[PDB]
RNA sequence: CCGUCGCUAGUACCGAUUGAAUGGCUUAGUGAGGCCUCAGGAUUUGCUUAGAGAAGGGGGCAACUCCAUCUCAGAGCGAAGAAUCUGGUCAAACUUGGUCAUUUAGAGGAACUAAAAGUCGUAACAAGGUUUCCGUAGGUGAACCUGCGGAAGGAUCAUUA
RNA sequence: CGGCACCUUACGAGAAAUCAAAGUCUUUGGGUUCUGGGGGGAGUAUGGUCGCAAGGCUGAAACUUAAAGGAAUUGACGGAA
RNA sequence: CAGCCGCGGUAAUUCCAGCUCCAGUAGCGUAUAUUAAAGUUGUUGCAGUUAAAAAGCUCGUAGUUGAACUUUGGGUCUGGUUGUCCGGUCGGUUUUUCAACCGGAUCUUUCCUUCUGGCUAACCUGUACUCCUUGUGGGUGCAGGCGAACCAGGACUUUUACUUUGAAAAAAUUAGAGUGUUCAAAGCAGGCGAAAGCUCGAAUAUAUUAGCAUGGAAUAAUGGAAUAGGACGUUUGGUUCUA
RNA sequence: UAUCUGGUUGAUCCUGCCAGUAGUCAUAUGCUUGUCUCAAAGAUUAAGCCAUGCAUGUCUAAGUAUAAGCAAUUUAUACAGUGAAACUGCGAAUGGCUCAUUAAAUCAGUUAUCGUUUAUUUGAUAGUUCCUUUACUACAUGGAUAUCUGUGGUAAUUCUAGAGCUAAUACAUGCUUAAAAUCUCGACCCUUUGGAAGAGAUGUAUUUAUUAGAUAAAAAAUCAAUGUCUUCGGACUCCUUGAUGAUUCAUAAUAACUUUUCGAAUCGCAUGGCCUUGUGCUGGCGAUGGUUCAUUCAAAUUUCUGCCCUAUCAACUUUCGAUGGUAGGAUAGUGGCCUACCAUGGUUUCAACGGGUAACGGGGAAUAAGGGUUCGAUUCCGGAGAGGGAGCCUGAGAAACGGCUACCACAUCCAAGGAAGGCAGCAGGCGCGCAAAUUACCCAAUCCUAAUUCAGGGAGGUAGUGACAAUAAAUAACGAUACAGG
């Protein structure tokens, strides 16, 4: 007795497993975006879904209407936010197709590669991981952390660490300490 | 245990309604008192919200009312004469409430002695006044002095002696009285 | 079960506490008093999660022990005692006189009122009877029973009590165009001026209540307490005065006003 | 390709045992225990002026210039009050029966299903070599036969005058 | 005006034989009753009920099995022509 | 081995091992339920000539359903609400040239429930006629009196169903707004100063069963004057009143 | 985030099912298992049985304290500092658990109590206890009982028999403090216009009576009772009354009864004001009690409508209350709740009644185009139960089971005479099973209880076990040289 803590198993299987060209498909964006598995696409696709499925909701109200009017906007505003959605697309209908390509390009995963930094999409996913690359002065090491497009120039190296270049890192170390010896 | 439980007594239809939970005492019902006539005696039983309860006992005496005059007195009672629900409750003898009883009545006759002073069953010169100002007001349904002059009034209990403890009541008058009386020659 | 229940659970504690659904099993059980269980404010809610000059349940309690505190005038030295709508509590350390009045939204709100006009308290009227002796008495939905009050004060009236004393200043008639305030369900927390009063025998007498908008809205009478003349309210009233905006108009209120 | 009769497994079905078990109701008889109730009175005492010995037993021989005085034989009047107890009442349970449900042994019976190679037939399918069916009776070793009436899913949408 | 009855296209249908209804049904709703839900086990077991009976109405499951059917197409075949 | 189809009978891509390889991935398999798929339970939304399925036939109470007909049409103003016509403006706002759309009042042979009275707001007024550009621009002003501007009490409502908006349908859940738990699953937090104090929040929506409230009068029923014992009322008598 | 594929076939199109496929805060299990947050977890079988331990007690400036305790010293010649023990108080009826019953029952929303109880709560509030009125309980009434200390029994048990003292907000008794007004009684005079000296009774609860608690408008004639002012023709005038939709309501009087409730012989601080100079009469801040009326927490009922399968349940109810009545009894109160007497009703194909449920109800859960279907032991709200069934004490509130009394079923301890029991609290064990954790740490939080800032709390949290379920993601990255692709 306290209250249920809630919990959503919210990224979602496929209704049929081995629909070749799917797969396939998925593969190719695996490839484009450096995934560990199908699983993050599953989660993409889930969280555009839902997206979608309220699309179609707000349109089976009449916009000009109130709810449809404000939560609409509302969501168009986020999406915006997120940066999946662009400028010249704010009219939710444009939202209701935003395929799971654009959800994945927004990810910190692609926003280090996309400026640069790392050198090949795996290699700053490693970066992220290894408790570089920080969006503000705060450490990321989520790969799926979807950049906030306004907080996408403030994207550095770590303020710690080297690359951001305030300490070199153990195996130069160990080196200097061998060349110390020598 | 002697509970008041409609969860018991089949249903409106018919169907046997299963002993959902056992009884609880907030629905109980106690034993009752059937107050007699033969030595004055009381038992309070405390109740919900405690609250005292006093169960007549063998209750002798009460105060039955007058309406014509609007009085009533430290009078005893003599026996259960007829109760309408039960003639179990006559041969035992068991006083309650409407059971119509016999008043000793003397009490009564010392007290319209002094209001009105004109003597029921056949000194000091300002309150001759107030007795002629008084008096030819009220000249009583002929049974009730006939029941004064024999030492016996015809009244019906209307305090609930088995709940209040008291056995005060009601002199008999009219058409109910009537009624009571023809009931009365029934019986007997 | 068996008797009185003596626990409140923190899901089954009332919304406008505005609890956590997590830290803690329970709420506190605002004990009895002069306002009803829901509808009550209990002293730990207030001391802790609005006002917060009690970090924690044993902070507040040493607050109350210390005697500050003062709701309507006495002292209290209960957690849980339900001040509810219309109670003025005052911590004589800071002179934080509050009155507790409802958000908009719901929710009881902290108003930082005054010293002067926490003092009396406006309270609504319940009952009129005549008790023991012959005596005529007036009851408040907000506690508390008045003997001898002015004969022309009859029910759903309201009364500004001097509450140092407990006497009567005066009474405000329910009827037609005079300032109400709103005291239950989907209404609860607006201010209006009133309209109509669907008479209705037995079934809850309803009222028709504008507000300083144009908007009309409909609560039973019981859920409505008489605040003042439209214009002049006798108490003051929060950032909003009873209002009530709609969803869109708030966010653009919210996003409009940005001010770093 | 259809039946009878064989073999090997399993499912259920019926079924004597005066079967067995559990529970639910239930007749009659008993009836624990409390509650009230009719009494009953271990004990505890108050107030009565009820006579003391008491060394001022109320402020100096004396109804103490007698004090809730020394305090028990009083006895009267109470108040509270146990076991014990008379009738009720609620009624657990028990005893012996009766009954419904669900289980469960159960000799034997009579079935059905499975399996690849058993036996006597060739019933149906081709007008399947008596055209099939259906209903119904009666017979038979098994398909089955054969009355009667019906049907064509017939082996005919056909014979004009 | 009425019941016991052919030809074409079907745009209507229908799995197709065929159907002027077996049509106006995924462009799904005129009004109603009744019946069916893989095959077998089984119209059995049981209980009911109805009967003089024979039987009728009513009506299981266990268990079993990947087909059972329908319509037609080409064949093969027929003591059919 | 194989859910199923099936593979095995000396050439197994299906058994048993190596390599390769696939799928999912800190998870993946198996078993039973159950939901989807199943329009294989069908209201939406199935079938019944032959595939399972139309009672052999008619009668028939319940139930379920059931032809059409009673107020239609036109005018006259008057509120909005977005497109238009320029931004008249400091990317936002206020009218007109215009619009459709949704109301409201009315008048049309038309009552919307009717009165016993309170308040008659108003001028239908006209009592003195004029503060005053040559005026029907404008109001100090009270006997007859428009009552809808509200009550506060009768009188008696044909009654439903249907639908309207509302008030109530505990929180958690669900949907959902806000917000950097590092991300999220979450959570009700937080946010900003001189960083001496100040400060946003803790929304909104659902749930349609029944009851309550109000508007609507199409649809569907119900009801009424055919021994008119009917309706009204300047009836004129009366009778029973009640008070 | 509306999706279908393999299988009868020689091949074909259907009926049709099987099979696959996807999901499950849906269980189990098989492998495996590095980390972060989150975390269900003996419901399913046996509401089966339970060793051990723990889970309810608790005192403030303020109930009692000569512990022959502590501690001690610069209020006690009745007491005053702390305080074991015990009596008084209050609490133990909450919480926690579990889902056996239970199918118009529970439950959901919805009404109602003008149909009732309600410790607690905060608001309120009682000159009348007297009983003839020339000599009477107040600046404080009584005796007990426990701690203790002593005399013990027992094989044992949270077992308690006798003496000695000893208290109380124990528990019993019991004082003050009237004026007025109204109602019942009363020495006569003087022939009416009649009119009074003076005596008794009247709080609050209790009981039935009985009255008031009004209210649709103006104006009379006069018949019986016949009052005030007469400025002696006659006038008569200003004549009371809450709330509700609604009462025999609130409420106030008259009348009595009453084994006469209540009406502060109460504890901590502080120690003021007038002198009629007594130690006089007086007066502050609080505690607790105590009356009905409020309120609050609640409480029983109660209105309307709504439940899963079954006709291989069509009649049921009504001897033994069924339906209604009348009256009583009882109850806190409504009521066939129970009793007496009478009537013959009441429900039903709009499925009554019966049977089943591997049925506690709902919030909700899973699935997810729309409609649905299945599940809901289980964090919230209700309801039931504490091995079964019964009964009751105390109490505001229990038909309580960490209360009692019994019987059944199970079981412990014994010196055999007798005692004690009830985990569906937590932990743990057996048992059953496909199937479920530590006999851990603490009140810091959360809230709860009391005499109550102070104690307690297996409620609650904290870890432990934990691949129930859920979220986030390491299991190399960048080079160079060396061999191949573009
Ligand atoms: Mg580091
Ligand atoms: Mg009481
Ligand atoms: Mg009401
Ligand atoms: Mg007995
Ligand atoms: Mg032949
Ligand atoms: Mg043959
Ligand atoms: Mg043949
Ligand atoms: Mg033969
Ligand atoms: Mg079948
Ligand atoms: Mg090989
Ligand atoms: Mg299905
Ligand atoms: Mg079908
Ligand atoms: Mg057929
Ligand atoms: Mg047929
Ligand atoms: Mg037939
Ligand atoms: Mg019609
Ligand atoms: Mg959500
Ligand atoms: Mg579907
Ligand atoms: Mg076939
Ligand atoms: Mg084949
Ligand atoms: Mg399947
Ligand atoms: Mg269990
Ligand atoms: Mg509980
Ligand atoms: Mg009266
Ligand atoms: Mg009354
Ligand atoms: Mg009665
Ligand atoms: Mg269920
Ligand atoms: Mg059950
Ligand atoms: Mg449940
Ligand atoms: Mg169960
Ligand atoms: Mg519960
Ligand atoms: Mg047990
Ligand atoms: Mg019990
Ligand atoms: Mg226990
Ligand atoms: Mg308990
Ligand atoms: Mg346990
Ligand atoms: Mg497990
Ligand atoms: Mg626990
Ligand atoms: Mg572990
Ligand atoms: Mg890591």
């Amino acid at each position: 007795p306290r209250a249920p803590r809630t919990y959503s198993k919210t990224y979602s299987t496929p209704k049929r497993p081995y629909e070749s060209a799917r797969l396939d498909a998925e593969l190719k964006l695996a490839g484009e975006y450096g995934l560990k598995n199908k699983r993050e696409i599953y989660r993409i696709s889930f969280q555009l879904s839902k997206i979608r499925r309220a699309a179609r909701d707000l349109l089976t109200r009449d916009e000009k209407d109130p709810k449809r009017l404000f939560e609409g906007n509302a969501l168009i505003r986020r999406l915006v936010r997120i940066g999946v959605l662009s400028e010249d697309k704010k009219k939710l209908d444009y939202v209701l197709a935003l395929k799971v390509e654009d959800f994945l390009e927004r990810r910190l995963q692609t926003q280090v590669y996309k400026l640069g930094l790392a050198k090949s999409v795996h290699h700053a996913r490693v970066l992220i991981s290894q408790r570089h690359i920080a969006v503000g002065k705060q450490i990321v090491n989520i790969p799926s952390f979807m950049v906030r497009l306004e907080s996408e120039k403030h994207i550095d190296f770590a303020r710690t660490s080297p690359f951001g270049g305030a300490r070199p890192g153990r195996v130069a170390r160990k080196r200097a300490a061998a060349a110390g010896g020598e | 245990g002697i509970s008041r439980d409609s969860r018991h007594k089949r249903a409106a239809t018919g169907a046997k309604r299963a002993q959902f939970r056992k009884k609880r005492k907030f629905e109980l019902g106690r034993q009752a008192a059937n107050t007699k006539i033969g030595t004055k005696r009381i038992h309070p039983v405390r109740t919900r919200g405690g609250n005292q309860k006093f169960r007549a006992l063998r209750i002798e005496t009460g105060n039955f009312s007058w309406a014509s005059e609007g009085v009533a007195r430290k009078t005893r009672i003599t026996g259960v004469v007829y109760h309408p629900s039960n003639n179990e409750l006559v041969r035992t003898n068991t006083l309650t409430k409407a059971a119509i009883v016999q008043i000793d009545a003397t009490p009564f006759r010392q007290w319209y002695e002094s209001h009105y002073g004109q003597s029921l069953g056949k000194t000091s010169k300002n309150t001759e006044r107030k007795w002629a100002a008084r008096a030819a007001e009220a000249k009583i349904e002929h049974a009730v002095d006939s029941q004064f002059g024999a030492g016996r009034l015809y009244a019906a209990i209307s305090s609930r002696p088995g709940q209040s403890g008291r056995c005060d009541g009601y002199i008999l008058e009219g058409e109910e009285l009537a009624f009571y009386l023809r009931r009365l020659t029934a019986k007997k | 079960a068996r008797g009185p229940k003596k626990h409140l659970k923190r899901l089954a504690a009332p919304h406008h506490w505005m609890l956590d659904k997590l830290s803690g099993c329970y709420a506190p059980r605002p004990s009895a008093g002069p306002h009803k269980l829901r509808e009550s404010l209990p002293l730990i809610v207030f001391l802790r999660n609005r006002l917060k000059y009690a970090l924690n349940g044993r902070e507040v309690k040493a607050i109350l022990m210390q005697r500050h505190v003062k709701v309507d005038g006495k002292v209290r030295t209960d957690t849980t005692f339900p001040a509810g709508f219309m109670d003025v509590i005052t911590l004589e350390a800071t002179n934080e006189n509050f009155r507790l009045v409802y958000d908009v939204k719901g929710r009881f709100a902290v108003h930082r009122i005054t010293d002067e006009e926490a003092s009396y308290k406006l309270a609504k009227v319940k009952k009129v009877q005549l008790g023991k002796k012959g005596i005529p008495y007036v009851v408040t939905h907000d506690g508390r029973t008045i003997r001898y009050p002015d004969p022309n004060i009859k029910v759903n009236d309201t009364v500004k009590v001097d509450l140092a004393t407990g006497t009567i200043t005066d009474f405000i008639k329910f009827d037609t165009g005079k300032l109400v305030y709103v005291t239950g369900g989907r209404n609860l927390g607006r201010v209006g001026t009133i309209v109509h009063r669907e008479r209705h025998e037995g079934g809850f007498d309803l009222v028709h209540i504008k507000d300083s908008l144009e908007n009309t809205f409909v609560t039973r009478l019981n859920n409505v307490f008489v605040i003042g003349e439209p214009g002049r309210p006798w108490i003051s009233l929060p950032k909003g005065k009873g209002i009530k905006l709609t969803i869109s108009e708030e966010r653009d209120r919210r996003r409009a006003q940005h001010g770093l």
